[PDB]
């Protein structure tokens, strides 16, 4: 019945942030605070779009 | 000439025996038991009472931390 889209793994492609588990519950609070909004930008695509495929940006 | 020597009592009598049931008393009043019991009981809950609010404080803040980890 059609074939499913994906992205190519270059779209896929980002710097990771690779600090461990503990590291970011000790800075969740102030992280929270200061990256709202492109977060919250993020989470309200996420849930308007109900694709990951349409909020990659 | 000798006396006769035999087992006998001491001269007048031997010292009283004891033999009725001494069960004492030995006690506190139930009223005291019961009060102190209720004491314990309602300085516990008011402990209880304190520590677990702070417990849902501290788990509010645990569940924050996930919330601005989360996106």
């Amino acid at each position: 019945p059609g074939i499913v889209e994906l992205p190519t793994l270059e779209d896929l492609k980002v710097q990771e942030v690779k600090v461990s588990s503990s590291v970011l519950k000790a800075a969740a609070h102030h992280y929270g605070a200061q990256c709202d909004k492109p977060n919250k930008e993020f989470m309200l695509c996420r849930w308007e779009e109900k694709d990951p495929r349409r909020c990659l940006e | 000439a000798s006396k006769v020597k035999q087992d006998m009592p001491p001269p007048g009598g031997y010292g009283p025996i004891d033999y009725k049931r001494n069960l004492p008393r030995r006690g506190l009043s139930g009223y005291s038991m019961f009060a102190v019991g209720i004491g314990t009981l309602l300085f516990g809950y008011w402990s209880m009472m304190k520590w677990n609010r702070e417990r849902r404080r501290l788990q509010i803040e645990d569940f924050e931390a996930r919330i601005a980890l989360m996106p």
